Parts: structure tokens; C-alpha cells; sequence
């Protein structure tokens, strides 16, 4: 009774054979934003039906010689569905969203995941020149990879030059293939200032790095994908103006 | 509480079913199996303080933050010497300022003046705060020395170290010094991203520095910035980096040539 | 012993005020929704 | 008016010093504070969150199979898997954590350790290790035989994949200084030696090569005191 | 007589700075003040 | 009221009769119309402050004031220093006081000397304040440095600036800085009214300075009046000059050459 | 915290006193005799 | 402000003098005491 | 107890059975025999103070424990200079200290410094308290001078002496001057022992000075370190050392050559 | 005649506190366990 969970949003459901207790952010649900701390004078709109819900993004083959993936959160759901429509006409933005991300493999596949959110996830240029004309910085499609997702070139400094093995401090989960199959964390909406754009500033990331190395005997299958599915719980909007793309 | 943790006394167990050293990973908590549930401990009665490791006992520290040169030559003069206010220039209040996300503090920052062969000769000098909005003095000479509605601190060489009280003033609720964003819109390029992670809520204006007399001093001086924080609050903790620092207001690091968080041993099986 | 006595009428330019002794470790160590005893199996 | 005198200590600037400075905006209200999730409180909160070890430190490694403790099918009854030392303020795997970090910024440290292990290979491969503490005295123990006498677990694979051995406090003072180094030997922790217990044994058509994730955190009863320098930044280039 | 000790800060002039200075004229009444209609308290009476 | 405002809950309107946006403006009263009465706003409970922009608060400022030179020279030498006491010399203090017509308030005077090329030796120096109907000192050694019934201070170079507390002490009930007469009876000319707008009320006497010495000392020292308004009341507020000032008590602008209040667009159909 | 304290006999030579907060404003903005209402006509 | 006055014997070290000096490490708690025996209070309890 | 002690008034025994002066010395005890059992004594009520001979009283006292010379050259230049705290250089407060075996108090630390000749020129010097295992300064322009989490003293030499106050940071309960073992394990040679007798439980980190400046000062300074114990408790006494001292951390002699405690005389039947 | 104040968080950081006027001999001067008494032979 502890295995299994079938989690609801909207018209959405997710249900679980293998799974984990599910990890909550900080140990604070998602709300609404109170009285005390809003500072806009205009009424938010709440459609509480049509953005929040799960939205699926593309599934990533898993390979040996992977070294991970990540995204910027408030930036994949720019572009798709009601939620991104509803981002682009708006100037305010303040949401929780929950996750999960579904990798299933044999009883004969090895390997395990690191999945975890990184509140201001910075990337950085990669380089040794400290000249500021040549100083390497990371183009926008690295910044923001958009629905797409961002490949990892040194993951074991996170490409931002943090080491990885100290990350645990943040909300993480495991995915280990002998274990469970799925991982789910639930984070609030974090960040210094009450509402902000949806467009030119990612509150977090994901990230998912193979800590153990895929492995398999010949015969087995070859194909592993990594899907991630997202709900925008408790989405506020507010300053609706034209609609802009980025 | 004011001392750490003590112990209950503990025995041997002989049957099935409690298992207090299974404490699964995956889930992503962190284990939470005592001794008492484990080999059999004693009565210890433990009264180790806990007040050194609080933040604002981590945080009381003044540490190196700016140094300003200032020539005041006779041919190639300039006569002021601006410093923008800010702590990625050094990599120790760095290193341990950037282990959080959000912070929010006040200031106690305190000016400490030598000569270039070390001296302490009578001269006064004019510690000027320039607001961000506020125009920057441009001369020994300038219109904008009067000070009037802009604090200035007045002090000799042979005084004690200036010392003033600095409040919070961002225009958010606590400061960042890492902002996953870009501060304006348009279209972003692909070559150069040189605005990225840039955060305005953190341009604490400009700090200049004369020397107050008619014609000329052919002196060398070098102020050094320390800043003392205080009442100090820390949001969402962030690693250490362990990557060395290449530039003030960029994370960035070297891509080749990268230094292991461990250095290297003889073998696995083998403790030293 | 007495360093709660401020000399200006703003309040950021005292010392340092009553330490604070609050250690609230479990929301960054069991995060968890599901309370997990101490004598039990994490999953079932 | 009032005969003061001055004393020892006059017009000198201590770092670590209380004392109220002259305000320089008066009468000036900050930003007002809103609620912001996660917010720390002291050190020690940091401490008890378990952190991934860099136990397989060693040279012909590149960065990501650094972490991982390799285990494999031994043909002999009994061999010797990962070991390392436990004192957190020195130079090894200990390094690599929050923990070692925390410990690193300040000069003596007391209180119980915990490193926790974690299979991470395929469901059908089982097998028992042998976790075994040692307090301090001679080297690493040669055999298990010898190694068994201290505080050890029998950890088998199971369902549940991770085994969380305690590191009691078995010193003789108060507190252990991180310099452990040389004539400094007389505040070491001892030694972690991880042995194999039965075997690893493999079904057919299985890979027969797993590895082992170690963390590590602080107790409750941990303490940390005299705040110092780090030693792990000497240099930089000017910024 | 009484141990004092100085601190950082020490013969400096802050212009905004609160502090009681001596006067020049002892026992000195100024003029008495009349009613003059139209008086400012703050500058928030002159943006509305 | 120690915040500004708190916004009501509004909503919509759909009826005849309440126009709340047709606020006339011939009246001469300025427009009431909320937000709460217009497009449709929430509940904030805003605790922003109003303390710093009262008005004690915001003439609690020196400035610059006054600059006198004494050069106190062998061959070329007068001894004294005097300096008219007025406000009108230097136009930041006086653009921020000519806001209001009339004004009255109390005095915080501080004294900056400093020598030419700049050099705090210990020479004792006499600030001397000559009321209105006093004779003034002619020579650094006349027979008015007594000081006999006349307030002084003595002070060094070397010693910290002085500064004396100055009450409010015009024969009127409050100062002014428009006055829009004429100081005695007679006939006026046509030609030039060069005593038009004088106030007898605002003569507040004459500040000498002198070296206390026996024969002589061949150093130019140049003090540096700082004024801090306190205890300050206002009346009547007057619009705040947009023209450059050209003489000290006459508010004198240029007929050609005239300065815009604002500066010129591209095109009235565009904001940038 | 207390800079109320004066130590001279004269009263003009202290500090800031005690801040008044009071804000008169429709000596400015509505110097008219008839009590314009909010929701009405100013001309009738 | 305080109007004080300084006496002879100022900046002067007396060896043997009681007074307050400045801590150097803020908040620190010493290493428990225990039990010794054999414990000294005055110098007359080994003259006898 | 306030005075010493008071005198009952005694007479003459004329008795068989009571013997006070036949007390046994073999049995380990001092002799109890009073004054009124024995001659005849008066009733003196006694107020002679006890108060100075205390051990808080006793260990009041400065005494001179380290000193350090700073050359600061110009072509055989070091910069700093560091010196190891141990009370063991100056046999003065040795001998005063070594007659305990335990040994628990703080400190009053005070800093003399001199120049060569002798001369108090306005030099600013830095005093640092090295911690036992944090890392020495190495240059008057190294990384370590920073004094971030690390206590230091900026002073002058025209100023009066430094003077902090040093807690108790022994890892142990108290401390020890003789330590009656070895630090390590481990075989021990017969050769030469030159570990026997040190304690870890001692080592106070290291206490380094430069001075401030940028260049360089051709000035040989001099500084004089000046313990004063405070809040001290001390256990087992300890006889008082005979022989004089050789070495710093060893208590060696002079195996011939000895010195006898109490000075030659004529005869032992002859008291001068 | 007040030395008992300090100006500091710290408590060592003060002066000599109240004198203590304990003196305990015996415990040097007579470390026995059968209490010999003053009037009699100390072997028997
Ligand atoms: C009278 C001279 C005073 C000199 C000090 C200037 C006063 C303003 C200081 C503001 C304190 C800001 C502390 C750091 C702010 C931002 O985080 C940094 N600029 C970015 O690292
Ligand atoms: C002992 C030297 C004291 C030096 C200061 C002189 C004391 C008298 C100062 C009176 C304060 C007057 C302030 C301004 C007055 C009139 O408004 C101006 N003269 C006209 O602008
Ligand atoms: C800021 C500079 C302070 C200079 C003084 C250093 C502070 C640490 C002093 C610790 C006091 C230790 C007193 C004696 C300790 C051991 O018994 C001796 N090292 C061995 O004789």
C-alpha cells in the first residue's frame, strides 16, 4: 500500500507499480500567494483546470555512453498547450509543479539514476580565457533548451562547476532499476521576489545523471527511454498585455 | 536547545521482524537509524554547545572584500578612485557566501587606508557612497563632492579605521547570487550570451574615494574594503564549488584541466 | 553584560541580537510525505 | 566632564568583534520580507544529509566512475572490497562531501558519524558484505577474521538496497582535531574496511559486474567548534 | 576617572548625523510664531 | 498614518448614473477619483513607510554654504576674514530652501579649514560671529578680538571641525526668501531698483576669522561653511526654479537664451 | 535607544524630536467650499 | 558627547591589575571539567 | 576563614596517660601537636590575613614569556614572524608554574614591541593567533594575512600594548607540564627518546607578525609577550625543581655538576 | 567599588570574581584512614 499511487491533476492520471515514497520540496506544499506577501494591485487569474494538469514531454534513449540531460523548468511549458498560451499573454507568473519521470527496465538491466531540482540553476561557459571578449558563455539554446531538453558535457561538475557528489543536499530521488521505476517530487514555488516572468527567468531545473553506467547481458533490450511528465500545480498569472514569444 | 543530543542505553535484541538498519536510499531521505537501534551504547549525558554553528556566528566576519589604488599624480592624475560594490572579487567571503541561494544581511563595512611605502602622514580623506541613479564625481575638483544629500564619511590617515552601518536596500526581498534569467527582453543571441545571469538586484551603486586639499598630493594610496556581515538570513542551501574561480560576475571554469574533488590514492583496498 | 543597548534611533546599526536556537533538520532530511517509522521497512 | 581613562586595546580593529557602527541612511525602512522555503538556521542541518563518497579516488578513473565501489565475483572464499578512512578533515574520500566541507571550515569536530552504502546492480544478483568498523590503534586489518573483532553488520541484498553503518564515538576526549596529520595521529577515527560475506553470485545471461554508492552524514549528537580558514583554496587569479 | 575607550569612527563629520551641539547665544527666547496658513508637514502634500 | 495606503476590494459596475473619471478640472481642485472606483483592484495591505519624506527629514542635510579665504600674507596682508551670512551663494542648498516662501528653523554651522596645498599644521584659529549693529574687526590685531560680550570659538587645524548650535533669531516670525517690497519709504526710481526685493529680515550679522599669532604666518588657509537645518517649519510651498541662477539675492534669469523644462522628442506620436 | 536627552539648558540646541506624522492634504487638493462628492458631478 | 576628562596613569601596563580585557573568540564553551583529586585553593595547605 | 587562626589560653599538666609530642612520622601523616598542648600560651585573637596567599592571588602576575624579532630586511628579508606559544622559554613563570601537575585557567596576553635603537615610530603591525592546524602565513604578502575566521590584532607602535584575553581551548580537562608517556604508538628505540614526555594536549597553534605596509621597512622590531593567568585551578602539587634548567620541553640536568639545595656550612654544631 | 560587571557575551573575558577562602589541609596533612586523636599514641 506503499508501492503503488495514482496520482490525479486535472483530467490526468499517473499510475505506479514500483515506486518510492513520494519526495515533497522542502517540506512546504504549493499555495497561493497571500495578501501579506503580494505586492501587484491587479487580480490573478486561477483557470485551476486547464494548466494544471500532466503534461508529457519527449522520451530521451538512455545509452551506455550518456552522460546526462537536464531543463529549465518555467521554460518548457512556454511554448505548449494552455498553460503556455496563458504564459505568453501574461507578465506575472508564480506556480508549484510536480513531477515525474518514468525509466522501467528489466529484472537483468542494472543502473541507476539521479534525479533532483536545483533552485537557480546557472550555466556556465566552459573555457580558460579570461579575457572578457573571449570568455566562453553559453549560447541561449544551452541556457534555455526549451521542450527539447540539454545535454551535459562535464556532469561531474554539473557544468557549473559544483561538484556533483554534493548535490544531494537538494530535493533528489533515486531511480535504481532493481528497485523502483519511477521518481516524483513535489516542489513550491521558490524564489526572492512574489511573482516573476515565466519567459526570462527559470525559477529551477531538472536534472537526470546516470551515476551507474547502464550495463546488460546480449540479448537483452537496447532501448531505454526517459520520459517526464509535469503538472503546474497552483498557477497564478497576472499583467495581460500582448502575447510574446521569448 | 543548547547542547547536542545525549544517549539512552541500549541493549542486545534477539527476534524478528524490526529491522532499524534497512534504511532504503531510494526514497530520497536520509537515514535516520540511531545507535540505540543498533550495537549497545551507554548513558552519556552530552552538554557540547551548538551556538558556534549558527549562521550569524558563521557570518560574523569581516574578511578582504575591494581594494581601490589611488594615484593622485601631478601629469597623469585622475584624483578620484571609484570601487562598484561588489564580493565576487575575492574568492574566500566568495566561496563562503555562494553555499546559499537567497541571502539577506546588513553591512559594517570598514576602510582601512595605507600609503605605497606604508605611512600614516596627516591626511584627510573623503569616503563618498554613490547610489545607482546618482551621478558619478568625475575630478578632485567636482561638482558632486558637496555631499549634500549623499552620505560621506570625513576621516584622517593617522585616525582609526571608518566603520559605518550599511542597512539592506535591494529592491527584492533578499539578495541572489545566482539568477537563472536574462534582466530584460528581445531576442537573446547564440555566440555571446555576456547579459546572462546578470541579476540588477544587486548593483549596490558606486563607492569613491578622494583627497581633500587645493592643489595636488604626490602620495599612493590603497584603501582595502572589509565588510562585516550581520543579521544575517540564508535561504535554499547550495554546494560548495570546487571548481576554481576565473571570472567576478561568472561562474565559469576550466572545461580541460579539472580538479577531482579527492585527490588520488595507491589503490581501493587500501586505507592510507 | 548588557550589548542589547542600540545609541541611534535605526535598528539595522545594533550588534548582534538573542541567538536563536531553532534546528528544524527534517525538511531537508525526510522530506517525505509517507512519515517513516524507525523500526520498519522504508517500502513494503 | 566625566575623568575617563583609556586603556590597552584603544584604536585597534578586531574582525571578530560586536559592536554597534554609526548608521549611514537614518530613518531608512527595508524591503519587506516574504515567505521563502528552505531557510537554514545553523550548520548542523547541513550535516545530517547523507552525501555520495569519493571512494574509488584512485588514478585510471575518469570523474563519473569515481563514485562507485566496484564489486565482482571473487573466486577465493574471502577478499578484501573498498576501504577508506573515516577521519572527515583529511586528505580522501571524505573530501568529496558537505560533511568533510563543513568539518573543514572549522578546527575540531566531536560526535558520531554515519556512512551509508548502497547496492545498485540488477534484482536477480544477491550477496553478503561486511561493513566493519575499527577503532583506532594498528593499520587496516589484514584478514576479516581480524577486522570482525570491532563494530561491523552483515548487509544482505535484499528488497530494501541500502545499509546505513553507524560510526560510533569510541575517542578518549572531548573533541578530535581535523588536522590528523604526522605527529597529529593521536586524533585519528580509525579505519571502514568493507569485506565480502558469502560471495556475489550471478544467474546466467546477467551481468556479473556491479558497484556500490557510499554516503555519508552527521548524527544528532555532532558538534563543531573554533571556526578557522579552509585549506582547500591557497591562491587565485585576480578576478 | 572613568576607563573609557575609543572606537572607529572617531573625529569624523557625517552630515546626516543626529547629534547635540553646543549652542552660542545662553538663554536665548526667539521670536514667538503667528499663524501663517498654508504649512507643509511633508512632501507626499505636494505630489497629490 | 505610519504606511500610505491600503487598496479596497473592487469589482465592476454595470448602471446610470455614478461618473466617478469626469472630474472637472476648472474647479481648481485636483481629481478624487480612486482606483477602487475605476478597473477592478484587490486587497493589498501596503506597509510601505512615509517617515523619510517629511520635512525635518529631508533638511537634515549640510551642504555647502560659504568658502572664505584668508591669506594672511607679509607685504599684501589684511589679517581678517569676514563672510556675509547667506544662504544664496551656492545654488544646491538654495534650489532645495526656494521651494518654500517662508521658512523657519535652527542652525547645526560646522567649520572645514584646510590649507592651500593642503596640510593640517597646528595653528590655533578665531571664529568670531558679529551680530547686526556690531563693529566689525579691522586687523588680525584690532581691538573687537576680545571677544568681550561676543560668542567665539577657539580651535587648532590639527583638531577635529568645529561646530555650534545657532537658534532662530530674525525679529520676524519666520524668514523669507521672496519679498516682494521694498525696505524703506521714498520714491522709487525707473532706471535701476536695485533695492527691490530686500529683506531687512535676513541680515543675520557678518563671521570673521583671524589667525591668534604675534607677528605673522605666510599660509592661505580657505574654510568651508557647512549648515545643517534643523527643527524646521514651512509655509506657503513654491514651485521649484527651472532656470540657472545669476546673482545672490536676485533672482535674475536670461531673456534670450531661455531653458526648456523639458527636453525636445523626435515626434509628439512617440513615447521614445 | 535614547536620544530625547538634551545636555544643555538651552532648548534649540538639541536633536530631532519626535516625528509628527501629520498629513493635511485637501489644503492643496481641494480648496473649494462645496464638498465635491466622490461618485457625482462636479457641475450640476 | 560624554564629557570626560583623562587622569594621570593613562597608557600605562601595571602587571598587577585587575581588569577586563577583550575576548578573542566570541561564543566559545571551554572543555568540561572533571573530577581530579588533589586539588589546591591556597598556598598555607602546603606549608603545614 | 578571614584571620589565621586564634590561640586558646593553656596551662600545666601534671599526668600520666596523654603524650601529644610523641606523634609517630612513620604512619605518612604531619604532626598535629598544637601549642596548647604544650608550654603554657595566652589567648591572642588573631586577625592576620590569608587573602594574599590564594591561589588566584599568586598566579596574578605577568612575567615575561615570549620574544620575537621581526628584521623585515630588504635583501635577507622574511617578512613575518612566528613563535610557538609554550610557557617553557623563561624559567621564571616555569619554576612559578611547574610546582603543579594539573594546571586550568586563561589568559591576559600583552604585546611590548620595540625597535632596535629603541623608538616609537607610527608603524601599524598585525598580530596573528595561528591556529594548531590551520596554515602559516609565509610572506608579509601571502594569502593567510586575509584574517578571514581568523582572530587578529591591528595596532600601532605609538599606541599603548595589545592586550586580549584568551579562553581555555585544551582538548583535554586541564593541563599538564609532565606527561608521563608517549604520544604515539608504536616500538620505542633506546637510543635516543626523543618523544618521551611530549603532550599534544599543549600545542597552541602559532602566533605570527608583519608589518603593514607595501614595499618594505628597514626596521628590526621587537616584541615582548606578557601572560597574565586568570581563573586559575591547580591539582597534585608538585615539589619545586633544584637544579636549574636546560632545556625548554625537557626537565634535564646536570648528571655531575650538581647543585645541593641548602648551601655549605663550618660545622653541623654551629648555627651561623 | 564595583569590579563585578563585565562588558562582554563572553564570561572569561572578566576579572577576579569572588575570592574563595576554602582550605582544605587534611587532605594532605593527614591522608589516614583511622583518625588519629590528638591526646593518645599514634600506634598502639
Ligand atoms: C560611506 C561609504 C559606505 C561604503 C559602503 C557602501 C554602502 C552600500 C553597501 C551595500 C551593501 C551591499 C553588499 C553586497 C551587495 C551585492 O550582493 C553585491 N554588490 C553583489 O555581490
Ligand atoms: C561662532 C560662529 C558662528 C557662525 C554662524 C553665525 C551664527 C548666526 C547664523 C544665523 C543663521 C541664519 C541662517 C540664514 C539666515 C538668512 O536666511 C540668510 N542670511 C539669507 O539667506
Ligand atoms: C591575537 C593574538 C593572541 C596571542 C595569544 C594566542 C592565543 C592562544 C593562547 C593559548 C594560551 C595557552 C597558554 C599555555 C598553553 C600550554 O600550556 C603551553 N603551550 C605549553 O607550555
Amino acid at each position: 500500500s506503499d508501492r503503488v499511487a495514482q496520482l490525479t491533476v486535472g483530467n490526468s492520471s499517473i499510475t505506479t507499480q514500483e515506486a518510492a515514497n513520494i519526495v515533497l520540496a522542502y517540506g512546504e506544499w504549493p499555495e497561493y500567494c497571500p495578501d501579506t506577501d503580494a505586492t501587484a494591485v491587479d487580480k490573478p487569474t486561477r483557470p485551476d483546470v486547464s494548466v494544471n494538469r500532466f503534461y508529457t514531454l519527449d522520451s530521451k534513449m538512455w545509452q551506455e555512453n550518456s552522460t546526462g540531460w537536464y531543463w529549465k523548468f518555467p521554460d518548457v511549458l512556454n511554448k505548449t498547450g494552455v498553460f503556455g498560451q496563458n504564459a505568453q499573454f501574461h507578465y506575472l507568473y508564480r506556480s508549484g509543479f510536480c513531477l515525474h519521470v518514468q525509466c522501467n527496465a528489466s529484472k537483468f538491466h542494472q543502473g541507476a539514476l539521479l534525479v533532483a531540482v536545483i533552485p537557480e540553476f546557472v550555466i556556465a561557459g566552459r573555457g580558460s580565457n579570461t579575457k572578457p571578449n573571449e570568455a566562453p558563455h553559453p549560447g541561449f539554446t544551452t541556457t534555455f533548451p526549451g521542450t527539447t531538453g540539454a545535454t551535459f558535457h562535464d556532469p561531474y561538475v554539473l557544468d557549473s562547476g559544483v561538484p556533483l557528489s554534493q548535490a544531494l543536499i537538494y530535493p533528489h530521488q533515486w531511480i535504481n532499476l532493481r528497485t523502483n521505476n519511477c521518481a516524483t517530487v513535489i516542489v513550491p514555488y521558490i524564489n526572492a521576489v512574489p511573482f516573476d516572468s515565466a519567459i526570462n527567468h527559470s525559477n529551477f531545473g531538472l536534472i537526470v545523471i546516470p551515476v551507474s553506467p547502464l550495463k546488460y547481458s546480449s540479448g537483452a533490450t537496447t532501448a531505454i527511454p526517459i520520459t517526464i511528465t509535469i503538472a503546474p500545480l497552483n498557477s497564478e498569472f497576472g499583467g495581460l498585455r500582448q502575447a510574446v514569444s521569448q | 536547545a543548547e547542547s547536542a543530543a545525549n544517549t539512552t542505553p541500549s541493549s542486545h535484541r534477539l527476534e524478528t521482524g524490526r529491522v532499524p538498519a534497512l534504511q532504503a536510499a531510494e526514497t530520497g531521505a536520509t537515514s535516520n537509524a540511531t545507535d540505540e537501534n543498533m550495537i549497545e551504547t551507554r548513558c552519556v549525558v552530552n552538554r557540547n554547545g551548538v551556538l558556534e554553528t549558527t549562521i550569524n556566528h558563521f557570518f560574523s566576519r569581516s574578511g578582504l572584500v575591494g581594494v581601490v589604488n589611488l594615484t593622485d599624480g601631478g601629469t597623469d592624475t585622475t584624483g578620484y578612485a571609484t570601487w562598484d560594490i561588489d564580493i565576487m572579487g575575492f574568492v574566500q567571503l566568495r566561496r563562503k557566501c555562494e553555499m546559499f541561494t537567497y541571502m539577506r544581511f546588513n553591512a559594517e563595512f570598514t576602510f582601512v587606508t595605507t600609503t605605497k611605502n606604508g605611512e600614516a602622514r596627516p591626511y584627510m580623506l573623503q569616503y563618498m557612497y554613490v547610489p545607482p541613479g546618482a551621478p558619478k564625481p568625475t575630478g578632485r575638483d567636482a561638482f558632486q563632492w558637496q555631499t549634500a544629500t549623499n552620505p560621506s564619511v570625513f576621516v584622517k590617515l593617522t585616525d582609526p579605521p571608518a566603520q559605518v552601518s550599511v542597512p539592506f536596500m535591494s529592491p527584492a526581498s533578499a539578495y541572489q547570487w545566482f539568477y537563472d534569467g536574462y534582466p530584460t527582453f528581445g531576442q537573446h543571441p547564440e555566440t555571446s550570451n555576456t547579459t546572462y545571469g546578470l541579476c540588477p538586484n544587486n548593483m549596490m551603486g558606486t563607492f569613491a574615494v578622494r583627497v581633500v586639499s587645493r592643489e595636488a598630493s604626490q602620495l599612493k594610496l590603497q584603501t582595502r574594503v572589509y565588510m562585516k556581515l550581520k543579521h544575517v538570513r540564508a535561504w535554499v542551501p547550495r554546494p560548495i564549488r570546487s571548481q576554481p574561480y576565473l571570472l567576478k560576475n561568472f561562474p565559469n571554469y576550466d572545461s580541460s584541466k579539472i580538479t577531482n574533488s579527492a585527490r588520488d590514492r595507491s589503490s581501493i583496498k587500501q586505507a592510507n | 553584560n548588557f550589548t542589547n543597548i542600540n545609541y541611534y534611533k535605526d535598528s539595522y546599526a545594533a550588534s548582534a541580537t538573542r541567538q536563536d536556537f531553532t534546528q528544524d533538520p527534517k525538511k531537508f532530511t525526510q522530506p517525505v510525505l509517507d512519515s517513516i517509522r524507525e523500526l520498519s521497512a522504508p517500502l513494503n | 566632564g566625566i575623568p575617563a581613562e583609556l586603556r590597552p586595546g584603544t584604536n585597534q580593529f578586531l574582525t571578530t568583534d560586536d559592536d554597534t557602527a554609526a548608521p549611514i541612511l537614518p530613518g531608512f525602512t527595508p524591503t519587506p520580507t516574504i515567505h521563502i522555503p528552505g531557510e537554514v538556521h545553523s550548520l548542523l542541518e547541513l550535516c545530517r544529509v547523507e552525501t555520495i563518497l569519493e571512494v574509488n579516488n584512485t588514478t585510471e578513473a575518469t570523474g563519473l566512475t569515481r563514485l562507485l565501489i566496484p564489486v565482482s565475483s571473487q573466486n577465493k572464499a574471502d577478499e578484501l572490497c573498498a576501504a577508506f578512512m573515516v577521519d572527515p578533515g583529511r586528505i580522501g574520500p571524505w573530501q568529496s562531501t558537505l560533511v568533510g566541507q563543513i568539518c573543514r571550515y572549522y578546527t575540531q569536530w566531536s560526535g558520531s558519524l554515519k556512512v551509508t552504502f548502497m547496492f545498485t546492480g540488477s534484482f536477480m544478483a544477491t550477496g553478503k558484505m561486511l561493513v566493519a568498523y575499527s577503532p583506532p590503534g594498528s593499520a587496516q586489518p589484514a584478514n576479516r577474521e581480524t577486522a570482525m573483532l570491532g563494530t561491523h553488520v552483515i548487509w544482505d541484498f535484499g528488497l530494501q538496497s541500502s545499509v546505513s553503518l553507524v560510526i560510533p564515538w569510541i575517542s578518549n576526549t572531548h573533541f578530535r582535531t581535523a588536522k590528523t596529520g604526522g605527529n597529529y595521529d593521536y586524533y585519528t577515527a580509525g579505519v571502514v574496511t568493507l569485506w565480502y560475506q558469502t560471495n556475489y553470485v550471478v544467474p546466467p545471461e546477467t551481468p556479473g559486474e556491479a558497484y556500490i554508492i557510499a554516503m555519508g552524514a552527521a548524527q544528532d549528537n555532532f558538534t563543531l567548534k573554533i571556526c578557522k580558514d579552509t585549506d582547500e583554496v591557497t591562491q587565485q587569479a585576480v578576478l
